[PDB]
RNA sequence: CGUGGAGGUCAGUGACGAAGCCUAGACCGUAAGGUCGGGUCGAACGGCCUCUAGUGCAGAUCUUGGUGGUAGUAGCUAGAUCUAGCGAAACCACAGCCAAGGCUUGG
RNA sequence: GGAAUACUGCCAGCUGGGACUGAGGACUGCGACGUAAGUCAAGGAUGCUGGCAUAAUGGUUAUAUGCCGCCCGUCUUGAAA
RNA sequence: GAAAUUGUUGAAAGGGAAGGGCAUUUGAUCAGACAUGGUGUUUUGUGCCCUCUGCUCCUUGUGGGUAGGGGACGCAU
């Protein structure tokens, strides 16, 4: 096919933060097409994978990934807190985060 | 096996202003100045040592690989470990020569004890 | 057959029994499953048997889209609504052991053709449902899997 | 009496005791089970005791009692033990009879371990003839490096090459 | 916990390299501290149980030594203000682009 | 006249989705279902299956980016300077 | 042969600051088992096993130590 995308796309935004103290445990995620929390409830628990490049070829491929889940809803507009294993670099606020579809429970 | 080994705090504490001065060293010491920021614990300053960091009596003193450490000199000394090969692992005090290490090695594999620091002073 | 020789702690009685799996409502054999993960990702296969290790079994049928007989975990699969008829297909010929392992073992191929024929012949009873298992699946633009109905 | 000999060993020092970096302190006596000098394993304060020990032969169960307490040159009795792990264990819990559970429980273990040790040492006797360990003294190092450096320096190494090539021409 | 010496004890360790110092190596201690791996070095040294002190450093316009910034400066010997050569000190927590609240909010 | 619906409530009613933890380490206890033997969701988690030794992963480091933190000590504590 | 302090070579950032705290990122970089078995089952030699024959010391006991002639439980295969 032309389009093999199996994953909704999204934007990384912030770490969770107070007005001053951030808490870079849990990235906050914006999801494309979710405008509302009850839309979120579908996504909670899928596997987010942040994907980027490294010019030094590591495993035989220069494309690297961090994985992680999506835990709970955030705010009324449908931000969704995700926590990766190794926290997102904060180099990327507003970079495209991919939200796969599985675990699949419907 | 053993529980999962958790340090509670893995970063060595440094002495306030250690780096801005050499005449001050890196070994933690208290701040007795009643005005100081590190003593009164203002936000954003270094973290004191305090008891709550004390680790888990189960896994305390455990080296990562899961054994403990016990520090031996001659073979007659490691023979105390015939019993515990599952808890203690023994390593070879620095001043041992390269003559006797190889002995503690051979005999320490026969007993099946883990030596944390083989390869010290020994080529092939 | 020695004595424990260095004493350890005996376990306690673990009170957690092993109780059989409860599949979700939307899986009954013959659903068209879309895969999610694996080299076969995003394809469309047919759900036949629910094995005993808590995974499903799926066939392409390999004659069509390339997916052979395979064991596949329940959670990574999306369950469509479009049924078929499995009833004229044998089942029990294989289970966890048939997939235990240690190129191709000609037997495996044989079974492949066996289920192949009958099953495909069943599929030909529906229009286009032949192709619909050939083509891959993918989100298109604007697609909103929280609004979709599979 | 014995509890005193203990408490003396638990405040003053034994000739032998270790105090590993964690809180616990071994007992390096040749004769004891468990190798930790604590009330019930320290052979010096018991007066009734039994261990297992290799001779370079098989594994003699050594025993003592109160009665030879004053006659050390011969205090420890001794027994050999079979090559049947099964029969061994039966010999051990045989001789020990109403000796309390400690020594059957543990002595059995020391037997198991030393037997395994034997078996290993037997394997390792048969293995890896190759690549022995070796040390190199420090001044051996220093000497080698320098003398090498001078070796190269002495050979301008191209003059040889070219002159050999003019040769070949 | 650590430092100097002492009385025991490890039949402790040591020219096959003791101390010491370096370390973008490791582990242990919550921490004081500890223990190993490389590297340089050359002759003594350490752990446990106890004794005894001239025993623990950031400060003292601290003492003594070494160094700097100040600066090749202010300047003073050959050459025609220039050049060459020679060469200080006072002072030094740090560093000094704005404006209003007195770090913050703007430029 | 006759039902219904919202509102506040009740349930020792049913059921789906997600997260974080798995402390303890023979048995003893309280129990529930059992014809009984036994069973069990009852005094703290187990099973299955995947990846790995030119390992898996782990670290130190210099930088990066996000937010936070100004110069220490003494002395009148109060423009706390 | 330490530090302060300086030179060179390389790294890295910088143009308006250095330093610290929580967290990952990227680069470099280092470590990363003489693990190589276990439970059996069989074939076959040998001997501390079997059967003869002794000898010895003493805590004289449900003990050690040891020799020779042979034969088929530990060990090797």
């Amino acid at each position: 096919a032309e389009s093999h995308r199996l994953y909704v796309k999204g934007k990384h935004l912030s770490y969770q933060r107070s007005k001053r103290v951030n808490n870079p445990n849990v990235s906050l995620i914006k999801i494309e097409g979710v405008a509302t929390p009850q839309d979120a409830q579908f996504y909670l628990g899928k596997r987010i994978a942040y994907v980027y490049r490294a010019s030094k070829e590591v495993r035989g491929s220069k494309i690297r990934v961090m994985w992680g889940k999506v835990t709970r809803t955030h705010g009324n507009s449908g931000v969704v807190r995700a926590t990766f294993r190794n926290n997102l670099p904060a180099k990327t606020f507003g970079a495209s985060v991919r939200i796969f579809l599985y675990p699949s429970n419907i | 096996p053993h529980p999962k080994i958790v340090k509670k705090h893995t970063k060595k504490f440094k002495r306030h202003h250690s780096d801005r001065y050499h005449r001050v060293a890196e070994n933690w010491r208290k701040q007795k100045g009643i005005d100081s920021v590190v003593r009164r614990r203002f936000r954003g300053n270094i973290s004191q040592p305090k008891i709550g960091y004390g680790s888990n009596k189960k896994t305390k003193f455990l080296s990562p690989s899961g054994h403990k450490t016990f520090l031996v000199a001659n073979v007659k000394d490691l023979e105390t470990l015939t019993m515990h090969t599952k808890t203690y692992a023994a390593e070879i005090a620095h001043n041992i020569s390269a003559k006797n290490r190889v002995v503690i090695l051979a005999r320490a594999k026969a007993l099946g004890i883990k030596v944390t620091n083989p390869k010290g002073r020994l080529a092939l | 057959k020695w004595y424990p020789s260095e004493d350890v702690a005996a376990l306690k009685k673990t009170r957690k029994a092993a109780r059989p799996q409860k599949l979700r409502a939307s899986l009954v054999p013959g659903t068209v499953l879309i895969l999610l993960a694996g080299r076969f990702r995003g394809k469309r296969v047919v759900y036949l048997k629910h094995l005993e290790d808590n995974t499903l079994l799926i066939s392409g049928p390999f004659k069509v889209n390339g997916v052979p007989l395979r064991r596949v975990n329940a959670r990574y699969v999306i369950a469509t609504s479009t049924k078929v008829s499995v009833e004229g297909v044998n089942v029990e010929k294989f289970n966890v052991e048939y997939f235990a392992k240690e190129e191709i073992k000609a037997e495996r191929v044989e079974d492949q053709k066996v289920v192949d024929k009958a099953l495909i012949a069943e599929i030909k009873k529906t229009p286009l449902l032949k192709q619909y298992l050939s083509a891959s699946f993918s989100l298109k633009n604007g697609d909103k899997p929280h609004m979709l109905k599979f | 009496s014995d509890e005193i000999v203990w408490q003396v060993i638990n405040q003053s020092f034994c000739s032998h005791r270790i105090k590993a970096p964690n809180g616990q302190n071994f007992c390096r006596n040749e004769y004891n089970v468990t190798g930790l000098c604590t009330r019930q394993s320290c052979p010096l304060a018991n007066s009734k005791y039994a261990t297992v020990k290799c001779d370079n032969g098989k594994l003699y169960l050594y025993m003592k009692t109160p009665e030879r307490a004053h006659t050390p040159a011969k205090l420890w009795e001794r027994i050999k033990l079979s090559k049947n792990y099964t029969k061994a264990l039966q010999q051990i819990d045989e001789h020990l009879l109403h000796w309390s559970k400690f020594f059957r429980h543990k002595c059995k273990q020391r037997f198991t371990k030393l037997t395994q040790v034997m078996i290993t040492e037997r394997r390792l006797a048969l293995r890896e003839e190759e690549r022995h360990y070796v040390g190199v003294a420090p001044k051996v190092k220093r000497r080698e490096q320098n003398r090498e450096r001078k070796a190269l320096v002495a050979a301008k190494i191209e003059k040889a090459i070219e002159k050999e090539l003019m040769d070949r021409l």
